């Protein structure tokens, strides 16, 4: 750090990463009657007795059932209208095979998204106690082809397609605009586009082998569906248990005792079973709750991130954000997040203002950078030299008020101009 | 009309889904938005009962 | 006493203080270019500067005024911490929490 | 409110305001066994026939205990890199020293 | 039952506690490591910095 010093960049990187956001659990529904109590017909005489629990967990499983497919309805079907991309790939270098969707597998889903469904991974007993597991409103294809929908809008019409109809613009104007949103200029892209091009490509197939090449890239979804499978498995493991009963199974206390004390036997089963029914229910509950939140920020990046530029920090990759691409995932979405980070940084000698001719000059947009000898005025994130002129910089009042102001002349664009 | 969940037509105007066993619906080549919800894609309404696939939205291909 | 035990947490006070140092000195050298790339020094009053462009304000403003605002900013630096001092209820959230 | 009129600011206010926010909350963990029933072999005994609750209880008790510190690095640990603030301490006027 | 409650009870606690440090985390991401021009988001006035 000091007090007459800038450090200016001098070159730029273009990079891909990766985020991952569960959207949605398993739909899971309970039978109360013959999960508890099964053939028998005195065990539910006797549950009767003890109200309308069985209605409170079927309604709460009821809701967290439709709460899914609302959570995944929300995250991706926010575009109805479904685009195609143009039959001919060209984008003036851009490359984008290995997000778009592949016509040669069946299934028509990305490369990516093919290691993704790839890479994320008994059922009869939990089926045959009264527990089963209900499909999902929406297929994978259908999501693989909403994704596919928006990627093709956000590449041919830019953001425009978010805010109302979807007009048409080439890629790297698009580029441009982009650039300019992060302060620099349009000329930068339009005199390093086929570096820019190349150095995007190479972060897309370094995105592929890092998600490849990594087990623990998606812990988040493998996380969880080994929570619902175990506590599943713990439901079912629950019906083994004695509870203080005289056997764990009903068919036998039934066939081998009197009803005064069987009555007895099944009161201890019902009551522990009970028991085991509420605590699964109140954790689907809790968990549900998290999930909600999860898929509620990430529709909140996909709206921002993906059908617009983002000016929050952080919230859209590290460094400034340019744009970003969506992906299905089992359970999730998985956003590239494309972005631009300076390089190459360079000392240089700065100063508040330029004094001249009794008057003090600030830059417009710029700031005053010099190279030992000679003044220039460059952007604040990008280095690019400029004579100083009236033209970049504007006057307010003399030379004393300020502190550091620096002597210097002050080029004049018309004085060649009227003096010839 | 009828749903039997996770049950094949076999052990029961009949349609097999993939959410199970469907009675009383006459199923539709023709694509509609989803009025009343099923499952695995598949949505029913009244117009008779039909069932059918939801269709995502209008298509377009910007020029 | 019954079988309770409260663990320690991975993260000492003091090496929370040490990340808490790290970002106030960055924040103070190189402005906000430190969060999305390499940190690249600038002069405060430049950054002041860069900061009042940033809410509409030409940067004459801040250069002509500098010595009132380094004193506003000291005095109202000096204020806050008797106002979180000479209240009780100001801590209220994390004392609620223990 | 008028026809043609406006108000313009002439001068300005530096202002400084607090905002506290809770981050992570006490890592416990708990026996099942020791807590229900002490020393008693009798009573462990007992407690074995009702199953896996204690093996639930410590699940969940050992996620909050992880998420805790997760809380606290998703908030504090941003950066890679130890900055230090300069030896001399003169930043155009502005007083640091109270932070 | 004493038990279940307690853990249910430091469940919900701990739901609330993450809530508030994600929000936190995106205060500290957004106000400090840049100039934030979401209205009341950093303090009341327009921003400068925290
Ligand atoms: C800015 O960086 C790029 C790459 O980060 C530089 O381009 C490289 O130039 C060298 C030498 O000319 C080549 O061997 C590399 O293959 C280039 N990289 C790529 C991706 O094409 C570029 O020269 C740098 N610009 C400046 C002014 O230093
Ligand atoms: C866009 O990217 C893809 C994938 O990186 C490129 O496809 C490769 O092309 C070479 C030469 O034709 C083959 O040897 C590779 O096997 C291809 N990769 C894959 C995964 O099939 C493609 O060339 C790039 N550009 C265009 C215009 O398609
Ligand atoms: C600082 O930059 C200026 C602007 O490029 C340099 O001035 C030019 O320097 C080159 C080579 O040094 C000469 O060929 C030109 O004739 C110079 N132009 C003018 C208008 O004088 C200057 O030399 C640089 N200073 C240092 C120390 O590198
Ligand atoms: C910048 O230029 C101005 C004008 O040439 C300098 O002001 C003069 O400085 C000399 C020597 O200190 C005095 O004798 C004159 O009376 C000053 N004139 C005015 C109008 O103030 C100023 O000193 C220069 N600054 C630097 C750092 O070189
Ligand atoms: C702008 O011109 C293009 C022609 O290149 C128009 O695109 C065609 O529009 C018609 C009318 O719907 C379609 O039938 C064609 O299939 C489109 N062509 C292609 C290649 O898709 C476009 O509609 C015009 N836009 C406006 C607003 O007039
Ligand atoms: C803008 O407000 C500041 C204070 O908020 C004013 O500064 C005060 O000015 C008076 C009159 O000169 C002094 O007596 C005080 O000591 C100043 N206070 C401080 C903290 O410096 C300032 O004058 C106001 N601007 C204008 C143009 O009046
Ligand atoms: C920055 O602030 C500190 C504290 O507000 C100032 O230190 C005070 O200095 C005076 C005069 O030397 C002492 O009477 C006080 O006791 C000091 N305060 C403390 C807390 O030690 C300091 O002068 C200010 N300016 C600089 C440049 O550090
Ligand atoms: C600028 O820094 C130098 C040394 O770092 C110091 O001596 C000088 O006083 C500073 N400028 C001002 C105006 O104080
Ligand atoms: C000024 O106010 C009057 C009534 O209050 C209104 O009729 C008139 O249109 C206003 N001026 C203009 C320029 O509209």
């Amino acid at each position: 750090y000091s007090n007459n010093s800038i450090a200016i960049p001098t070159n730029f990187t273009i990079s891909v990463t990766t985020e991952i956001l569960p959207v949605s659990m398993t739909k899971t529904s309970v039978d109360c009657t013959m999960y508890i109590c099964g053939d028998s017909t005195e065990c539910s005489n006797l549950l009767l007795q003890y109200g309308s629990f069985c209605t409170q967990l079927k309604r709460a499983l009821t809701g967290i059932a439709v709460e899914q497919d609302k959570n995944t309805q929300e995250v991706f079907a926010q575009v109805k209208q479904i685009y195609k991309t143009p039959p001919i790939k060209y984008f003036g270098g851009f490359n984008f095979s290995q997000i778009l969707p592949d016509p040669s597998k069946p299934s028509k889903r990305s490369p990516i998204e093919d290691l993704l469904f790839n890479k994320v991974t008994l059922i009869c007993a939990q089926k045959f106690n009264g527990l089963t597991v209900l499909p999902p409103l929406l297929t994978d294809e259908m999501i693989a082809q909403y994704t596919s929908a928006l990627l093709a809008g956000t590449i041919t019409s830019g953001w425009t397609f978010g805010a109302g109809p979807a007009l048409q613009i080439p890629f790297p104007m698009q580029m441009a605009y982009r650039f300019n949103g992060i302060g620099v200029t349009q000329n930068v892209l339009y005199e390093n586009q086929k570096l820019i091009a190349n150095q995007f490509n190479s972060a897309i197939g370094k995105i592929q082998d890092s998600l490849s090449s990594t087990p623990s890239a998606l812990g988040k979804l493998q996380d969880v569906v080994n929570h619902n499978a175990q506590a599943l498995n713990t439901l079912v493991k629950q019906l083994s248990s004695k509870f203080g009963a005289i056997s764990s199974v009903l068919n036998d206390i039934l066939s081998r005792l009197d009803p005064p004390e069987a009555e007895v036997q099944i009161d201890r089963l019902i009551t522990g079973r009970l028991q085991s029914l509420q605590t699964y229910v109140t954790q689907q509950l809790i968990r549900a709750a998290e999930i909600r939140a999860s898929a509620n920020l990430a529709a909140t990046k996909m709206s921002e991130c993906v059908l617009g530029q983002s000016k929050r920090v952080d919230f859209c990759g590290k460094g400034y954000h340019l744009m970003s691409f969506p992906q299905s995932a089992p359970h999730g979405v998985v956003f590239l997040h494309v972005t631009y980070v300076p390089a190459q940084e360079k000392n240089f000698t700065t100063a508040p203002a330029i004094c001249h001719d009794g008057k003090a000059h600030f830059p417009r947009e710029g700031v005053f950078v010099s190279n030992g000898t000679h003044w220039f005025v460059t952007q604040r994130n990008f280095y690019e030299p400029q004579i100083i002129t009236t033209d970049n910089t504007f006057v307010s009042g003399n030379c004393d008020v300020v502190i550091g102001i620096v002597n210097n002349t002050v080029y004049d664009p018309l004085q060649p101009e009227l003096d010839s | 009309a009828v749903l039997y969940q996770g049950v094949n037509c076999t052990e029961v105007n009949v349609f097999q889904t993939r959410a199970g066993c469907l009675i009383g619906a006459e199923y539709v080549n023709n694509s509609y938005e989803c009025d009343i919800p099923i499952g695995a894609g598949i949505c029913a309404s009244y117009q008779s009962i039909i069932a059918y696939t939801m269709s995502l939205g209008a298509e377009n291909s910007v020029a």
